[PDB]
């Protein structure tokens, strides 16, 4: 991890699986290489393949002179070693939920939009509900997800039909019942609904 | 090829301001009538911006340190500064992405390169024809490949005020390379004018490399000559 850094905040999925049958041979596989000489910690999602002998103070080296080791400890995986020395093929699947034109989708079938209120909209993993009326907003082609004055799913591009539409949420609010006194009259209450007729 | 010109004059590091430049859309988000805050890497207003005036005698593209992100202005009515190499030390040991244009198509490609000490295309001064690539020769342990769309370019030398302007911001961020396009018409002699313009994102290059240094690539009008079309560099700050 000092030669392959994964950042703390940004995500990924660690997929490792044992290969004692495949990548572990009793003569050893010295093709699977491994670095140990590196000046400082390595930046996340980066690498440096360069096989250069490093001087710890910093000098142009020439191996095998003093303090000019090769930067590699190339391990040969045997099929007779313990579990801590078995070869593991490790695939790290980083993701991008950065809302570009949505590339890697899921197997869900795509329905069609309705202007009607309160639709469980799922525009590329953006769940929720609301009135889904089309509107007139500019939407440059490098911006596909508009927000409110402070941070909400407000306006999206329909990723199939490339249409501009904003979301008003479902018509919430308080409900205020209005009664005369029940000892005076248990007659039926009248009610608000705090939105609209 | 390692073909250096004879009359090559070093830069004097002429300082100018970053007046109202280096502003980009920080995210893929439509925002309307809001006074929104953002802490990303940005070019500060009124910074020390290093100039590089490539007149017929003075040839200016040194190996400039990158340092957490750069701004790149280019006064180009003449379309000269066509190419960048973002490497660690720009040797055959380290990896260097090369972002050039072959006057019809932008090429982004990252590998180990033996870097030329002075690369240029064999381009005549009145005609402006791109014939011989002299930028990459050797390419081994290569990882990244990209070839863009097609759109034409005028290589030849214009005159008077600059009819275009090339604003760029490169960010080494999370093992990527964010590229930001700047395209506006101006009218100036050699100065970087105090003009505001917003940049758009174009490339999110999934490379992942220690970028410490860089060098711009000049399309020299070839014992050589260049137009009065300078370029500027500035750094970014969080």
């Amino acid at each position: 991890d000092y030669n392959y850094k994964l950042p703390d905040d940004f995500m990924g999925c660690v997929l490792a699986w044992n290969t004692r049958n495949i990548d572990a041979t009793s003569t050893g596989n010295y093709n699977y290489k491994y670095r140990y000489l590196r000046h400082g910690k390595l930046r996340p999602f980066e690498r440096d393949i360069s096989n250069v002998p490093f001087s710890p103070d910093g000098k142009p080296c020439t191996p095998p002179a003093l303090n000019c080791y090769w930067p590699l400890n190339d391990y040969g995986f045997y099929t007779t070693t313990g579990i801590g020395y078995q070869p593991y093929r490790v695939v790290v699947l980083s993701f991008e939920l950065l809302n570009a034109p949505a590339t890697v989708c899921g197997p869900k079938l795509s329905t069609d939009l309705i202007k009607n209120q309160c639709v469980n909209f799922n525009f590329n993993g953006l769940t929720g509900t609301g009135v889904l009326t089309p509107s007139s907003k500019r939407f440059q082609p490098f911006q596909q997800f508009g927000r409110d004055v402070s941070d909400f799913t407000d306006s999206v591009r329909d990723p199939k039909t490339s249409e501009i539409l904003d979301i008003s949420p479902c018509s919430f609010g308080g409900v205020s019942v209005i009664t005369p006194g029940t000892n005076a009259s248990s007659e039926v209450a009248v009610l608000y609904q705090d939105v609209n007729c | 090829r390692c073909t250096t010109f004879d009359d090559v004059q070093a830069p004097n590091y002429t300082q100018h301001t970053s007046s109202m430049r280096g502003v980009y859309y920080p995210d893929e988000i439509f925002r309307s009538d809001t006074l929104y805050l953002t802490q990303d890497l940005f070019l500060p207003f009124y910074s020390n911006v290093t100039g590089f005036h490539t007149i017929n005698h003075t040839f200016d593209n040194p190996v400039i340190p990158f340092k957490d992100g750069i701004y790149f202005a280019a006064t180009e009515k003449s379309n000269v500064v066509r190419g960048w190499v973002f490497g660690s030390t720009m040797n055959n040991k380290s990896q260097s992405v090369i972002i050039i244009n072959n006057s019809t198509n932008v090429v982004i490609r990252a590998c180990n390169f033996e870097l030329c000490d002075n690369p240029f295309f064999a381009v005549s001064k009145p005609m402006g024809t791109q014939t011989h690539t002299m930028i990459f020769d050797n390419a081994f342990n290569c990882t990244f490949e990209y070839i863009s769309d097609a759109f034409s370019l005028d290589v030849s030398e214009k005159s008077g005020n600059f009819k275009h302007l090339r604003e760029f911001v490169f960010k080494n961020k999370d093992g990527f390379l964010y590229v930001y396009k700047g395209y506006q018409p101006i009218d100036v002699v050699r100065d970087l004018p105090s003009g505001f313009n917003t940049l758009k994102p174009i490339f999110k290059l999934p490379l992942g490399i220690n970028i410490t240094n860089f060098r711009a690539i000049l399309t020299a009008f070839s014992t050589w000559g260049t137009s009065a079309a300078a370029y500027f560099v500035g750094y970014l700050k969080p």
